C-alpha cells in the first residue's frame, strides 16, 4: 500500500514558538504512519535517548496513540529529564515514571530562544511543596508564602512561583535554551492506529 | 505615600538608663517594620527586622515590640556605646522604603561584603556612574537597592534593580525618575548607578544594599528568626560613597 | 567492543569502505565517531553524529550507520588517506569504546600541550597536566586517552563541562582520577599504583560537546587532541 498520512512532526520540531517548562504543550499523535526516520532531517539532534525501546526498531512497533511533549529548559537541566531523576525541572516542573517507555530528543536553541537583552519570556516553578505525580502540569500562579505569615502580594517573604531564565547568547552552554522533545508510546486494549512504514 | 513620624527628636540618658523610642506609621505596616543604627561615618546596622526579630549579632538589650500603627525600640541595659541615630524603615511597598526622620541618642542627660566605587566632586549638569561590587554571596539571586543619606538628613531610597530570575526590571523614587539609571551586571558581580542631569539636591551619601533572595527554595525551610534566615535573606549595607554637586 | 577489519587496501582514485560492527549498547543506542591518525602524528575527528563533517575535513570522507553496525567510505584515495582509521562510541555501560584500528595502505588557534610523563617503578605515583587555550574551557568537555607504543587508542576518563560527571575506564577504576581547573584552564589525571600495562602515549583531547557522552549521546567527539607525554613504568 501507498504510505499516507504521515504523523505531522514538523508541526512539533519545526515550531516557531516552544512553551515553557511549567506549561509544556502536550501534542496527541494518533491515526497516521510515523517514519522515525524523518526526525534527522529536522535539525542536528544534541541528546537522543529511548528508554524501554531501540531507536532503530521504531518502524516496527504499532502503537494506538503518541504523544509528544515540547518544552525549552537549559542545558544543565536537560539531564533531570530522565526516568528517576530529580532537581527542580525534575521534580516541580515534568516528571517521567520510572517505567517510561519513549524517547527524549534535546537540541540547543541559542540561536532563536535568546535575546542581546534576556529572553525572559520562558519561566519555570523553582518549588513546590509536593512534588509532582508523573505526566503532571501546574500552571497555577498562586503566590508561594515562604514565611510564616499569610501572603498579600508581591512582598519580601512572597515569592511568583514563576521564575524567568533570561537567556543570552553570551552565556556559556549549560545555561543556554535547549529545546526537549519527549515522545511517549501507549498500548491500549484499542487498536494500534499508529503504525510504521510497511515496506 | 506612608509616612513614618519617630516621636523623640533629641534623646539625652546617660549610660545604664533605659531608652524608648516610637515611630508612628500613618497607615498600618503591619509587621513590615524594621530599626537601623547608623553611627557617624559609618553605614546603617540592622537591629531588629519584622518589628520583633534582633538580628544576629545584636545584644539583647534591643527589644523590639509593636504591631499595626505603633512601634517601639526598647533599650533596657548599661548603654555603653548606643550613642547614635536610629531609623524606622517599613517595607510594605516591597520595592519602595521609606525612612522616618531619625532620632538622635545622646549619651549625658565575613566574605559578605559591598564595596562601592566612583562619587567625587561634580558640576551640577554633568553625569557619574557608580558602581557597587559583591563578594561573599552568589551575585544574580538576589535583588539589589540603592539608598541615599544628604548630609544632616534621614535615609531615602533611590532606586531598586531586580534579580534574573524576576525580570530585571527597575523602580526609582519619583525624585529619580528619569534622571538616574540602574543597570546590572552578573558576570563580575557588579551594580551600576548611572546618574544624569544632577543638581544640588543629589548631595548625599550613596549605598547599595542587598535585597531578597530569589531562591526562595532554601528560605521554605528556615525559621524566620533562625540565624540562616538573616545569613541568606536578610540585608547587607556596604560603605557608602560622597558624591558632591556644586559649582 | 567494536570490531573493526585489521586492515584495508585501495588503488588511488578507488572507494574504500571501512566497516564497524557492535552491540544494541554503543551503537544504535548512540551515536558513531570516526578518527585518522598518520603515523607520528595525533588522531583527527573526521565524522560525528554518524554523517556529519567538519570544517575541516574533505568532502571524500561520508558516514553511514544502520542498526548496530557502521561504515566509513573514502571516495578518491589518495597518498595521503594512507593512516589508521579507528571506530569510536559510547557504551551504555559507561565507558567509551575505540574499534581497534584499521591500517589502510595505498597502491602506488586551539592548542593543547600536555606535561608530566616519565620513568616510575611499578605502584608508584604520577600526575598529567594539560594546558588548554583559544577556547571557552567550561563548555567543552575533555578526555584522556592513551596508546600503547604501536597498538590501537584507548580511552581513560572523561570530564563534564562543569566538573560534575566523571566516568572511568574500568582496567584504571579506582586508580586513576580526573579533574579540572576552569579558573586557570587546566587538565590534571592523578595516575596512582601505576601498572606495566599502563606504559603508553596519553593523549589530552577536547570534546565538542558540554555534558558527558551519557546525557549528549548524539553529538560528542574529540574535536582537539594534543601532543601526548610519554610515560614508562619499569623496574
Amino acid at each position: 500500500p501507498n504510505v499516507t498520512n504521515l504523523c505531522p512532526f514538523h508541526e512539533v520540531f519545526n515550531a516557531t514558538r516552544f512553551a515553557s517548562v511549567y506549561a509544556w504543550n502536550r501534542t496527541r499523535i494518533s491515526n497516521c504512519v510515523a517514519d522515525y526516520s524523518v526526525l534527522y532531517n529536522f535539525a542536528p539532534f544534541f541528546a537522543f535517548k529511548c528508554y524501554g525501546v531501540s531507536p532503530t526498531k521504531l518502524n516496527d512497533l504499532c502503537f494506538t496513540n503518541v504523544y509528544a511533549d515540547s518544552f525549552v529548559i537549559k542545558g544543565n537541566e536537560v539531564s533531570q529529564i530522565a526516568p528517576g531523576q530529580t532537581g527542580n525541572i525534575a521534580d516541580y516542573n515534568y516528571k517521567l515514571p520510572d517505567d517510561f517507555t519513549g524517547c527524549v530528543i534535546a537540541w540547543n536553541s541559542n540561536k532563536l530562544d535568546s535575546k542581546h537583552s534576556g529572553n525572559y519570556d520562558y519561566w519555570y516553578r523553582l518549588f513546590r511543596k509536593s512534588k509532582l505525580k508523573p505526566f503532571e502540569r501546574d500552571i497555577s500562579t498562586e503566590i508561594y508564602q515562604a514565611g510564616n505569615k499569610p501572603c498579600k502580594g508581591k512582598g519580601p517573604n512572597c515569592y511568583f512561583p514563576l521564575q524567568s531564565y533570561g537567556f543570552r547568547p553570551t552565556y556559556g552552554v549549560g545555561h543556554q535554551p535547549y529545546r526537549v522533545v519527549v515522545l511517549s508510546f501507549e498500548l491500549l486494549h484499542a487498536p494500534a492506529t499508529v503504525c510504521g512504514p510497511k515496506k | 505615600e506612608i509616612v513614618l513620624t519617630q516621636s523623640p527628636a533629641t534623646l539625652s540618658l546617660s549610660p545604664g538608663e533605659r531608652a524608648t523610642l516610637s515611630c508612628r506609621a500613618s497607615q498600618s505596616v503591619s509587621s513590615y517594620l524594621a530599626w537601623y543604627q547608623q553611627k557617624p561615618g559609618q553605614a546603617p546596622r540592622l537591629l531588629i527586622y519584622d518589628a520583633s526579630n534582633r538580628a544576629t549579632g545584636i545584644p539583647a538589650r534591643f527589644s523590639g515590640s509593636g504591631s499595626g500603627t505603633d512601634f517601639t525600640l526598647t533599650i533596657s541595659s548599661l548603654e555603653p556605646e548606643d550613642f547614635a541615630v536610629y531609623y524606622c524603615q517599613q517595607r510594605s511597598n516591597w520595592p519602595q522604603y521609606t525612612f522616618g526622620q531619625g532620632t538622635k541618642l545622646e549619651i549625658k542627660g565575613s566574605e559578605v561584603q559591598l564595596v562601592e566605587s566612583g562619587g567625587g566632586l561634580v558640576k551640577p549638569g554633568r553625569s557619574l556612574r557608580l558602581s557597587c561590587t559583591a563578594s561573599g554571596f552568589t551575585f544574580g539571586d538576589y535583588a539589589m537597592s540603592w539608598f541615599r543619606q544628604a548630609p544632616g538628613k534621614g535615609l531615602e531610597w533611590v532606586g531598586f534593580i531586580r534579580s534574573k530570575a524576576y525580570g530585571g526590571t527597575t523602580e526609582y523614587a519619583a525624585s529619580v525618575k528619569g534622571r538616574f539609571t540602574i543597570s546590572r551586571d552578573d558576570s563580575k558581580s557588579i551594580a551600576y548607578l548611572q546618574m544624569n542631569s544632577l543638581k544640588t539636591e543629589d548631595t548625599a551619601v550613596y549605598y547599595c544594599t542587598r535585597d531578597r533572595y530569589a531562591r526562595y527554595d532554601i528560605l521554605t525551610g528556615l525559621s524566620p528568626a533562625g540565624a540562616d534566615y538573616f545569613y541568606y535573606a536578610m540585608d547587607v549595607w556596604g560603605q557608602g560613597t560622597t558624591v558632591t554637586v556644586s559649582s | 567492543v567494536l570490531t573493526q577489519p585489521p586492515s584495508a587496501s585501495g588503488t588511488p582514485g578507488q572507494r574504500v569502505t571501512i566497516s564497524c560492527s557492535g552491540s544494541s549498547s554503543n551503537i544504535g543506542s548512540n551515536t558513531v565517531n570516526w578518527y585518522q591518525q598518520l603515523p607520528g602524528t595525533a588522531p583527527k575527528l573526521l565524522i560525528y553524529s554518524n554523517n556529519q563533517r567538519p570544517s575541516g575535513v574533505p568532502d571524500r570522507f561520508s558516514g553511514s550507520k544502520s542498526g548496530t553496525s557502521a561504515s566509513l567510505a573514502i571516495s578518491g584515495l589518495q597518498s595521503e588517506d594512507e593512516a589508521d582509521y579507528y571506530c569510536a562510541a559510547w557504551d551504555d555501560s559507561l565507558n567509551w569504546v575505540f574499534g581497534g584500528g584499521t591500517k589502510l595502505t595505498v597502491l602506488g588557534e586551539v592548542q593543547l600541550v600536555e606535561s608530566g610523563g616519565g620513568v616510575v617503578q611499578p605502584g608508584g605515583s604520577l600526575r598529567l597536566s594539560c594546558a588548554a587555550s583559544g577556547f571557552r574551557f567550561d563548555d567543552h568537555a575533555m578526555h584522556w586517552v592513551r596508546q600503547a607504543p604501536g597498538k590501537g587508542l584507548e580511552w581513560v576518563s572523561v570530564i563534564s563541562g562543569d566538573g560534575g560527571s566523571t566516568y572511568y575506564a574500568d582496567s584504571v577504576k579506582g586508580r586513576f582520577s580526573i579533574s579540572r581547573d576552569d579558573s586557570k584552564n587546566s587538565l590534571y589525571l592523578q595516575m596512582n599504583s601505576l601498572r606495566t600495562e599502563d606504559t603508553a602515549l596519553y593523549y589530552c583531547a577536547k570534546d565538542r560537546s558540554y555534558g558527558p557522552p551519557d546525557v549528549f549521546n548524539y553529538e560528542y567527539g574529540m574535536d582537539v587532541w594534543g601532543q601526548g607525554t610519554t610515560v614508562t613504568v619499569s623496574s
